[PDB]
C-alpha cells in the first residue's frame, strides 16, 4: 500500500499503541471527527465542505 | 566496499516460466484504520491513553 | 529543561524514551537503568500584599501554600525582587502576620480571603 | 429530588457556565503558552541559538 | 502540595483563582434563613 501525506486520529492506550485511527479526508463523518478530536460526536445536523 | 563472496561459478541461470494467470487471484484485504493498519508509529515519542 | 522527576509506574512505549502529553511538554520517561519517572514542572509561590493605606501596615500572604512549605526570608527561591517586604498563619493560605484576634471582630473588612477581613488599626484573620 | 443528571434543562446550564470559565482560564491562558511564535517552545533559545 | 503529590496554577502560569469571599457555611446561613423566613414573610 501506497504512503502519502494525511492527517490522522491517532487513538494511544495506556500503553502507548495505536489500536483505533482515524483518517479525516474520508466519509464526511471522519472529517467531523478529525474535528472534535474524538471518536463519539453528539448526534446533530452538521455543515460539510 | 564489502567483501560479499564470490562471484557465481554457474555458467547459465536456471529457466524461469511465466504465467500470470495463474498469479490473478482476488482476496480483497483493505485498509482498516479502525484497527490501524498499516500505521507507523510516530517517530521519537509516546503518549498515554490520549 | 527544568522539572521534579519521581519514582513512578511505567506508561508508554519503552522503545521511544520520551512519553508526552497532548502538546509538546514533556511528562514522564524512562531513563537508562530502568525506571518510569514521571516528571513535572518547577514550581512557582504565589504571592499577594494587604496594604491598608491608612495605617500603611502590609502583611503578606502566599495562596494555597501550606504553613510548613515555605519560611520567611525564603532563601530556597530565586524570585527576580531586589528584597522582600518587612508563622502558622496558613488559615486559606499561609500569611506572615498577627493572626488569630478575636473571633468576632469582623462585621466588615478588607477581606484578604474567603473568611478571614484583616482588620488592622496585622490582626487579621477574624 | 431523584432526576438532575437526566434531562434537565437547568443541570446543564449549570454546567456550561462551569465549563465556560474552565475553558477560558486553562484553555486559552495554559496553551497559549507552549507554541506562539517561530522558534522552538518556551526555551528562549538559551542552549542553541545562543 | 497537592501539586507537589503528582494545578497548572502554581506549576507554570503566573495565573491564580481567587477564592469565593464566602464560605460555603456562610452562603447556606443565608440560604437556611431564607428558607426558614418562606412561610411568614408572604
Amino acid at each position: 500500500y501506497k504512503l502519502q501525506p494525511l492527517t490522522f486520529l491517532l487513538d494511544f492506550s495506556v500503553d502507548g499503541y495505536i489500536r483505533r485511527a482515524i483518517d479525516c479526508g474520508f466519509n464526511d463523518l471522519s472529517q467531523l471527527h478529525c474535528s472534535y478530536e474524538s471518536f463519539d460526536v453528539e448526534s446533530g445536523v452538521y455543515s460539510v465542505s | 566496499y564489502v567483501d560479499v563472496g564470490p562471484d557465481s561459478v554457474k555458467s547459465a541461470c536456471i529457466e524461469v516460466d511465466i504465467q500470470q494467470t495463474f498469479f490473478d487471484k482476488t482476496w480483497p484485504r483493505p485498509i482498516d484504520v479502525s484497527k490501524a493498519d498499516g500505521i507507523i508509529y510516530p517517530q521519537g515519542r509516546t503518549y498515554s491513553n490520549i | 529543561g527544568r522539572g521534579v522527576f519521581q519514582n513512578c509506574t511505567a506508561v508508554g512505549v519503552r522503545q521511544q524514551r520520551f512519553v508526552y502529553d497532548a502538546y509538546q511538554n514533556l511528562v514522564g520517561y524512562y531513563s537508562d537503568d530502568g525506571n518510569y519517572y514521571c516528571l513535572r514542572a518547577c514550581v512557582s509561590v504565589p504571592v499577594s500584599v494587604i496594604y491598608d493605606k491608612e495605617t500603611k501596615t502590609h502583611a503578606t500572604l502566599f495562596g494555597s501554600v501550606a504553613c510548613e512549605h515555605i519560611s520567611s526570608t525564603m532563601s530556597q527561591y530565586s524570585r527576580s525582587t531586589r528584597s522582600m517586604l518587612k508563622p502558622v498563619g496558613c488559615v486559606l493560605g499561609l500569611v506572615n502576620s498577627s493572626l488569630f484576634v478575636e473571633d468576632c471582630k469582623l462585621p466588615l473588612g478588607q477581606s484578604l480571603c474567603a473568611l478571614p477581613d484583616t482588620p488592622s488599626t496585622m490582626r487579621l484573620a477574624s | 429530588q431523584t432526576g438532575f443528571t437526566t434531562t434537565n434543562e437547568a443541570f446543564q446550564k449549570v454546567q456550561d457556565a462551569v465549563n465556560n470559565n474552565a475553558q477560558a482560564l486553562s484553555k486559552l491562558a495554559s496553551e497559549l503558552s507552549n507554541t506562539f511564535g517561530a522558534i522552538s517552545a518556551s526555551i528562549g533559545d538559551i542552549i542553541q541559538r545562543l | 502540595d497537592d501539586c507537589m503529590q503528582q494545578i497548572c496554577a502554581q506549576y507554570v502560569a503566573g495565573y491564580k483563582v481567587l477564592p469565593p469571599l464566602m464560605d460555603v457555611n456562610m452562603e447556606a446561613a443565608y440560604t437556611s434563613s431564607l428558607l426558614g423566613s418562606i412561610a411568614g414573610v408572604g
